[PDB]
RNA sequence: CGUAAAGCGCACGCAGGCGGUUUGUUAAGUCAGAUGUGAAAUCCCCGGGCUCAACCUGGGAACUGCAUCUGAUACUGGCAAGCUUGAGUCUCGUAGAGGGGGGUAGAAUUCCAGGUGUAGCGGUGAAAUGCGUAGAGAUCUGGAGGAAUACCGGUGGCGAAGGCGGCCCCCUGGACGAAGACUGACGCUCAGGUGCGAAAGCGUGGGGAGCAAACAGGAUUAGAUACCCUGGUAGUCCACGCCGUAAACGAUGUCGACUUGGAGGUUGUGCCCUUGAGGCGUGGCUUCCGGAGCUAACGCGUUAAGUCGACCGCCUGGGGAGUA
């Protein structure tokens, strides 16, 4: 529900004209979002997300900035949905078949560490390849068990994650994004204006979303 | 361009009153006075081409206004040219 | 100088439609209202109004369907430099009748279909699709 | 028609084309109907006859036109009366290398006279020509003359374009702003025409410091009618007249309307005002980056090469040739 925070925006220099309807005014040289408009769109968004959740659909969270990199991971633990916390590899969805073998490599790499078959005297067998675990999971950690394309997309930044938006549009997956004053709309099927970098604003979004999917999933 | 006292004198002489400045007769009279005054300026400054271009605009503007007045009312136009002694 | 106000009326609608503006305003005239009325009946423009008496301004409430411009294409036909007159049988039809052409007949400004039914020709103002 | 062929170098303007808004009137253009005419054949449509076809033939349609008559009045035009938003005049201010004429100042180059002073100076990649023991160069003092205005100075300003930089005076053009008043379509464009139009060049009469085509010499080079060096005339400067051409370029004609934004420069202006080398508005001009759109692409992008309207100019493969 409507509460403090979030209303703050970025400097009027970097505002995007396409978002003129959703700006309530220019306060202290920084645009502030119209919360009275955000709530009807935000509340309806969870209604649709709940509806997709009721169909056992798969939601994928896209957060790359360090201000929310850990936040999205926490949501992935509260609910059983998937997420991206680091750089979005170019083409994670357009050529998911190409990325499938990368996931398989992680599984094989993950398996070796579990039973200790990687415990060999040679440093190459013990150190060089095990580091591929850290590299691979930091990028594909949340997508290991997706097993296919996602049925919906949740994006915390509509401009910093414009690569992710493009793939969803190409594949037709519905896109839900928190589009900021400077961000680019028209690439997302669902518009949720508000802050995209404030810690107290981002946590509310995924925390709010993480609940509805659980209710919809039942 | 033209002194305020000289400008005010022409408006009263040709216009309905001291406040009627837009009349076609006041406009023509004002232009005619300036063109006549500038005759001495270009008599000595023959090479002042840049200022001459401004003079030609007054000549062209006056002709445009004169033709409009003739179309609107020929009798009043005839008196105006007679008083100013132009169109020779 | 503005020598054909009608194209200004049509140009403003086309530019307004491209810019997704809710409405467009311009100086009002009896001819413009007649064209605006015809568009209103055909459903191309939601509504029109005239404000002011000494310098009336015509206001057209543009409409969009499924987020896209309703007026797909509007273009002036008769122009001051070249005016077009058509007889009853020569009345054109836009997009095989899907569109409408505003024709000014002796009975007033009306669509080509109305003029054809009334059996009257006249100036062809524009094609609207 | 920015770069492929194609926007006159830029303006002012007659003829011509086109023209804001309201009422009345006219019914020329326009539109509806009718009448006359638009030969036959041919084409075309439905039929008929040669065994079919070609061919022949009946009727119709067509002959998109012209003229009259009778009506319609939306639009254009004529006519009358209007109107103020286009255009223009007036009042008060502001900025500016806008133009013309005259005067004057400082730095400096060169030259001339003199003092001090002695063997080099100058120049180049190196060198020489050249200048100098007749005392150069260097340095100080005085005088003469010409040309250009350091710093300010800035994708800053002004002008139609070309273009315009010290300072002062006289004459003078335009732009822009503030409210107010006034005229009431007087407008836009423009073939022919006329005017302006860098530099070089030409005519006559002056001036001539510097620079410098031509020219001369010394180098470089296989040669060097060049690049480099030392000299140097026209010219560059002034008055008047002529020439009328430039990559005269934004390689983008003029005028008007419309269409997301961001950051600067420059020049007016309104408002809040004690919490000023402040805060929010409104005009003119101007630089840069970019959205939609447009474009062959590059790119352009509210100063369009976007969306439209009026008018003019111009292009039609390369060469021959902007030549005969
Ligand atoms: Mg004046
Ligand atoms: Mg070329
Ligand atoms: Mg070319
Ligand atoms: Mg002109
Ligand atoms: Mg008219
Ligand atoms: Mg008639
Ligand atoms: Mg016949
Ligand atoms: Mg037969
Ligand atoms: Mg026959
Ligand atoms: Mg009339
Ligand atoms: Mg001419
Ligand atoms: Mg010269
Ligand atoms: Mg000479
Ligand atoms: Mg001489
Ligand atoms: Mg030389
Ligand atoms: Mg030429
Ligand atoms: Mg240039
Ligand atoms: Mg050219
Ligand atoms: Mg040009
Ligand atoms: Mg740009
Ligand atoms: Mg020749
Ligand atoms: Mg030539």
């Amino acid at each position: 529900m409507l509460k403090a925070g979030v209303h703050f925006g970025h400097q009027t220099r970097y505002w995007n004209p396409k978002m003129k309807p959703f700006i309530f005014g220019a306060r202290n040289k920084v645009h502030i979002i119209n919360l009275e408009k955000t709530v009807p769109m935000f509340n309806e968004a969870l209604a649709e997300l709940n509806k997709i959740a009721s169909r056992k659909g798969k939601i994928l969270f896209v957060g790359t900035k360090r201000a929310a990199s850990e936040a999205v991971k926490d949501a992935a633990l509260s609910c059983d949905q998937f997420f991206v916390n680091h750089r979005w590899l170019g083409g994670m969805l357009t050529n998911w078949k190409t990325v499938r073998q990368s996931i398989k490599r992680l599984k094989d790499l993950e398996t070796q560490s579990q039973d200790g078959t990687f415990d060999k005297l040679t440093k190459k067998e013990a150190l060089m390849r095990t580091r591929e675990l850290e590299k691979l999971e930091n990028s594909l950690g949340g997508i290991k068990d997706m097993g296919g394309l996602p049925d919906a997309l949740f994006v915390i930044d509509a401009d910093h994650e414009h690569i992710a938006i493009k793939e969803a549009n190409n594949l037709g997956i519905p896109v839900f994004a928190i589009v900021d004053t400077n961000s680019d709309p028209d690439g997302v099927d669902f518009v949720i204006p508000g802050n995209d970098d404030a810690i107290r604003a981002v946590t509310l979004y995924l925390g709010a979303v993480a609940a509805t999917v659980r209710e919809g999933r039942s | 361009s033209l002194s305020t006292e000289a400008t005010a004198k022409i408006v009263s002489e040709f216009g309905r009153d001291a406040n009627d400045t837009g009349s076609t007769e006041v406009q023509v009279a004002l232009l005619t006075a300036q063109i006549n005054h500038l005759q001495g300026h270009f008599a000595e400054h023959k090479k002042d081409h840049h200022s001459r271009r401004g003079l030609l605009r007054m000549v062209s503007q006056r002709r445009k206004l004169l033709d409009y007045l003739k179309r609107k009312d020929v009798a009043r136009y005839t008196q105006l040219i007679e008083r100013l002694g132009l169109r020779r | 100088s503005m020598q054909d106000p009608i194209a200004d009326m049509l140009t403003r609608i086309r530019n307004g439609q491209a810019a997704n503006k809710a409405a467009v305003t311009m100086p009002s005239s009896k001819l413009k209202v007649a064209i605006a009325n015809v568009l209103k009946e055909e459903g191309f423009i939601e509504d029109f109004k005239v404000e002011g008496d000494t310098k009336p301004e015509l206001e057209l409430t543009l409409k969009y369907f499924q987020g896209k411009a309703v007026v797909e294409s509007i273009q002036r036909v008769s122009r001051p430099g070249l005016r077009i007159y058509k007889r009853k049988d020569e009345l054109p039809k836009v997009m095989a009748g899907l569109g409408i052409a505003v024709v000014s007949t002796s009975k007033g400004v009306m669509t080509d279909r109305a003029a054809r039914q009334a059996g009257l020709g006249g100036e062809i103002i524009c094609y609207v699709a």
